[PDB]
RNA sequence: GCGCCGCUAGAGGUGAAAUUCUUGGACCGGCGCAAGACGGACCAGAGCGAAAGCAUUUGCCAAGAAUGUUUUCAUUAAUCAAGAACGAAAGUCGGAGGUUCGAAGACGAUCAGAUACCGUCGUAGUUCCGACCAUAAACGAUGCCGACUGGCGAUGCGGCGGC
RNA sequence: UUACGGCGGU
């Protein structure tokens, strides 16, 4: 039910997406091990390397 | 403590989890080692009320969590996989809920044994429901 | 229904050209009771007490009974005549090996 | 007056020294001077009669008993048969499939001759003239020249009368109509030319 | 010589009964009057008695066959299936 | 309101003594309610399980079926029912520009256990081979397929069920037609694809009690 | 004009090849005209690999493959963009596009 | 499709839905059974055939190409009015069968209207046996027979020779 | 998902 709200650090930004250039993909690292890393999407200006907060942990990235 | 088999502190008892990930829906039915006795059949179309989203990866994600929460609470603690597509006459690749009901079946504290795709394949048997010119869309 | 019948009805139309033979019931009944018969061939059509008393005399004369897989009208064409025939007896094979075969 | 032929079979009486003759519905394919075997441990060939509980699922059956020992009631007309499925060896009941396509669960010890009734294909030929229908029913009954009730008089039928030959009243009637009023389509579930197959169980 | 061109056996029915009913009859009518080859003596002497009854001139054997023809194709399929069910499962 | 899983008890499933791991797993069944007795609800259950959790170091692409024929209290004793390969193995070996030869035969053992054997073989590309199609000719296929079924008729007809089922944990039938066919056309992926059970000999009780003995 | 030298179809000494059916529209095509594509896709969806090997009963388990052979009509092959439009002299090669797996 | 179980409340269908099937328990999972279709992947710019066309094993046949030939006959030949044989699919007549698919038709959607596309259902028909009908973008849109005129990489079948 | 027309001569 309650997932731990996991703060996360981004490596390399994978370019814009979202059909209007509004969303970007970050492939966060999970702030416990940089070995464990998933691909995600965020909105707004990103600034490569910084830290962002995940209210939900793992569902899906931009992928058909 | 009335429910549960007799295991040790380290070992686990096996059940199979039939994934039927078609389009329009997804099934994350778990049952015993022979398949005859149903443990829990919950569906991605029983926890969304939209009817678009029955084949969604997200409805399959929480159907996999709900079937794990029933299975683990009953004493049966490790799963084999028998993923299906629609199969037979129809398509033979599984739908969007296939992977997400598999990963979230494991992220919610559950082991995984042998997996297999067990979809129905004909031997060049039967006609398809499209017409000769197919469906035109 | 593909390969093997012209073991026994290609040899039968070769004895018919080369060797000696008798057709009909009461001629192979004479040849069986005076030693001259070698291999009697019964059709799959003959009445079942006729099939018995030829299987019984051939035990008495120590000769062989081959059960042909066909009609009595089919055994007649396999002989090479315009008849029907249940029972034949070859009394000399010409140069083939019907007796030297399985029965 | 029957469309099927018969077969008279002489058995050997087990208790008296006597040969006694039965009359069977002729299963199709049988010939005279054929041995016919009848029992529980009889072997499943054409014309042999043996209980429906021992024979396998999907064998074709004619002249079968609807209650045990009733000496043959069902599936007896010329060319007709019944199929067995679904043995239940506990509470011994087997279901068969009647010539009308309607299935019926019957007792397991019901007895039945294996095969189809001879004389089949009979209704494929046209009667083709009024004279050969006359000889058909002279063997059967006094039933053949059927006068339409529209053609007769108001004493004689509910439909007759009028200056035009018309029925007037609706020709579908209820089932609890009395005698002398049940004429026409008696308790008809539907009318008109049929579509589908029958779609009502 | 050449006595007809279409009707054949149903030239006895004259102008009567309809063309398509006379055409429907002449398959049935050539078939119930035909001699068939006997499967027991090989002689083509299977004449039809009453409906469903078939009989040999020589060897005097009576066969219970079809109505307008010696074998019904429904009854040959069953005899195929009965001997198949008798060699399958061995009861 | 009622929970039907509180009325169910756990039995454990045992494989015969022909295998290393004797314990398959645990099934469940409801208890006795009058005519619903708790033994015929789990006689005749199929347990589609692989070799690598039934041997120790054997392959994983092969699986056994194992019907249940008897219940011994808390135990649930089994007997062999059939085998096949997995899907992913059986369609990783069907590739283009090679011949797939396949045979099948109905052979019964001397114990009365009529089987249907399914075997496959695929032609093999040679090491110096430059051309693309490693096809067989048709009369080569017919005599290979004759050679396949003649050998597995030997390996099953002669002796009982135990030595038969023991032959195809290493699959020495597929290795025996491997050697006996490579003077006709060489083959490389030669398995017994499937074994199907057609008959059972009335289930003498002591025969199953032999299989769970030593 | 005759557009292509074959007529879209790889039949030369035949009069009739088998009709098969397209996958995403169920339209009936000849077997030789049909645009085949044989997908050897891993069943695990590679982002979800370290979530099943850390929740398996082994440390080294080879993952099964999903072997789905698609085949398309040319109508749905151009719409789903598995064949691209080509120029009138760069049509004339039968080599498939290169791999580009990494 | 039907039996015997298991546990559950939805299943199905779609761009979204609905008509529809479902606590007289659908769908799903297990084990069986029956019926009728159809022979996947192997399957190819491969083979055979006069063309239409032809694909699961094994079985009685009858044919045929090519190659091999220091066999035989010795112009027996090519094309061919008239005349015939074969001929996809749909269609017609009769008897079997009837699983799926499905013209006609009914219904739900979609639209301004929908007699269309799309969805649920379904008749004739698709399957077999017998008789017909003789047409197709029956196409390599290219008659058949004969010789001659570049190269190259192969492939299918015979034959010959080589590490 | 829906997207139907555009008077004649120049
Ligand atoms: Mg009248
Ligand atoms: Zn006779
Ligand atoms: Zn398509």
């Amino acid at each position: 039910r309650v997932q731990p709200i996991k703060l996360a650090r981004v490596t390399k930004v994978l370019g814009r997406t979202g059909s209007q250039g509004q969303c970007t993909q970050v492939r966060v690292e999970f702030m416990d091990d940089t070995s464990r890393s998933i691909i995600r999407n965020v909105k707004g200006p990103v600034r490569e390397g910084d830290v962002l907060t995940l209210l939900e942990s793992e569902r899906e990235a931009r992928r058909l | 403590i009335s429910l549960g088999p007799q295991v040790a502190e380290g070992e686990n008892v096996f059940g199979v989890c039939h994934i039927f990930a078609s389009f329009n829906d997804t099934f994350v039915h778990v049952t015993d080692l022979s398949g005859k006795e149903t443990i829990c059949r919950v569906t991605g179309g029983m926890k969304v009320k939209a009817d678009r989203d029955e084949s969604s990866p997200y409805a399959a994600m929480l159907a996999a969590q709900d079937v794990a929460q029933r299975c683990k609470e009953l004493g049966i603690t490790a799963l084999h996989i028998k993923l299906r597509a629609t199969g037979g006459n129809r398509t033979k690749t599984p739908g969007p809920g296939a992977q997400s009901a598999l990963r979230a079946l494991a992220r919610s504290g559950m082991k995984i044994g042998r997996i297999e795709d067990v979809t129905p394949i004909p031997s060049d048997s039967t006609r398809r429901k499209g017409g000769r010119r197919g469906r035109r869309l | 229904t593909k390969k093997s019948l012209e073991s026994i009805n290609s040899r039968l139309q070769l004895v018919m050209k080369s060797g000696k033979y008798v057709l009909g019931y009461k001629q192979t009944l004479k040849m069986i009771r005076q030693g001259k018969a070698k291999l009697v061939i019964l059709a799959n059509n003959c009445p079942a007490l006729r099939k018995s008393e030829i299987e019984y005399y051939a035990m008495l004369a120590k000769t062989g009974v081959h059960h042909y897989s066909g009609n009595n009208i089919e055994l007649g064409t396999a002989c090479g005549k315009y008849y029907r025939v249940c029972t034949l007896a070859i009394i000399d094979p010409g140069d083939s090996d019907i007796i030297r075969s399985m029965p | 007056g029957r469309g099927a032929p018969l077969a008279k079979v002489v058995f050997r009486d087990p208790y008296r020294f006597k040969k006694r003759t039965e009359l069977f519905i002729a299963a199709e394919g049988i010939h005279t001077g054929q041995f016919v075997y009848c029992g529980k441990k009889a072997q499943l060939n054409i014309g042999n009669v043996l209980p429906v509980g021992t024979m396998p699922e999907g064998t074709i059956v004619c002249c079968l008993e609807e209650k045990p020992g009733d000496r043959g009631k069902l599936a007896r007309a010329s060319g007709n048969y019944a199929t067995v499925i679904s043995h239940n060896p506990e509470t011994k009941k087997t279901r068969v499939k009647l010539p009308s396509g309607s299935k019926k669960v019957i007792s397991s010890a019901n007895r039945a001759v294996v095969g189809v009734v001879a004389g089949g294909g009979r209704i494929d030929k046209p009667i083709l003239k009024a004279g050969r229908a006359y000889h058909k029913y002279k063997a059967k009954r006094n039933c053949w020249p059927r006068v339409r009730g529209v053609a007769m008089n108001p004493v004689e039928h509910p439909f007759g009368g009028g200056n035009h030959q018309h029925i007037g009243k609706p020709s579908t009637i209820r089932r609890d109509a009395p005698a002398g009023r049940k004429v026409g389509l008696i308790a008809a579930r539907r009318t008109g030319r049929l579509r589908g197959t029958k779609t009502v169980q | 010589a050449k006595r007809t061109k279409k009707v054949g056996i149903v030239g006895k029915y004259g102008t009567r009964y309809g063309a398509s009913l006379r055409k429907m009859v002449k398959k049935i009518e050539i078939s119930q009057h035909a001699k068939y080859t006997c499967s027991f003596c090989g002689k083509t002497k299977m004449k039809r008695r009453a409906v469903g009854i078939w009989h040999c001139g020589s060897c005097m054997k009576t066969v219970a066959g079809g109505a307008w023809t010696y074998n019904t194709t429904s009854a040959v399929t069953v005899k195929s299936a009965i001997r198949r069910l008798k060699e399958l499962k061995d009861q | 309101v009622v929970d039907p899983f509180s009325k169910k008890d756990w039995y454990d499933v045992k494989a015969p003594a022909m295998f290393n791991i004797r314990n398959i797993g645990k099934t469940l069944v409801t208890r006795t309610q009058g005519t619903k007795i708790a033994s015929d609800g789990l006689k005749g259950r199929v347990f589609e399980v692989s070799l690598a959790d039934l041997q120790n170091d054997e392959v994983a692409f092969r699986k056994f079926k194992l019907i249940t024929e008897d219940v011994q209290g808390k135990n649930c004793l089994t007997n062999f029912h059939g085998m096949d390969l997995t899907r992913d193995k059986m369609c990783s070996m069907v590739k283009k520009w090679q011949t797939m030869i396949e045979a099948h035969v109905d052979v019964k053992t001397t114990d009365g256990y009529l089987l249907r054997l399914f075997c496959v073989g695929f032609t093999k590309k040679r090491n110096n081979q430059i051309r693309k199609t490693s096809y067989a000719q048709h009369q080569q296929v017919r005599q290979i397929r004759k050679k396949m079924m003649e050998i597995m008729t030997r390996e099953v007809q002669t002796n009982d069920l135990k030595e038969v089922v023991n032959k195809l944990i290493p699959d020495s039938i597929g290795k025996d037609i491997e050697k006996a066919c490579q003077s006709i056309y060489p083959l490389h992926d030669v398995f017994v694809r499937k074994v199907k059970m057609l008959k059972k000999p009335k289930f003498e009780l002591g025969k199953l009690m032999e299989l769970h003995g030593e | 004009t005759k557009k292509r030298r074959n007529n879209g179809r790889a039949k030369k000494g035949r009069g009739h090849v088998q009709p098969i059916r397209c996958t995403n529209c169920a339209r009936c095509v000849p077997k030789d005209k049909a645009i085949k594509k044989f997908v050897i896709r891993n069943i695990v969806e590679a982002a979800a690999v370290r979530d099943i090997s850390e929740a398996s009963v082994f440390d080294a388990y080879v993952l099964p493959k999903l072997y789905v052979k698609l085949h398309y009509c040319v109508s749905c092959a151009i719409h789903s963009k598995v064949v691209r439009n080509r120029s009138r002299e760069a049509r004339k090669d039968r080599t498939p596009p290169p791999r580009f797996r990494p």
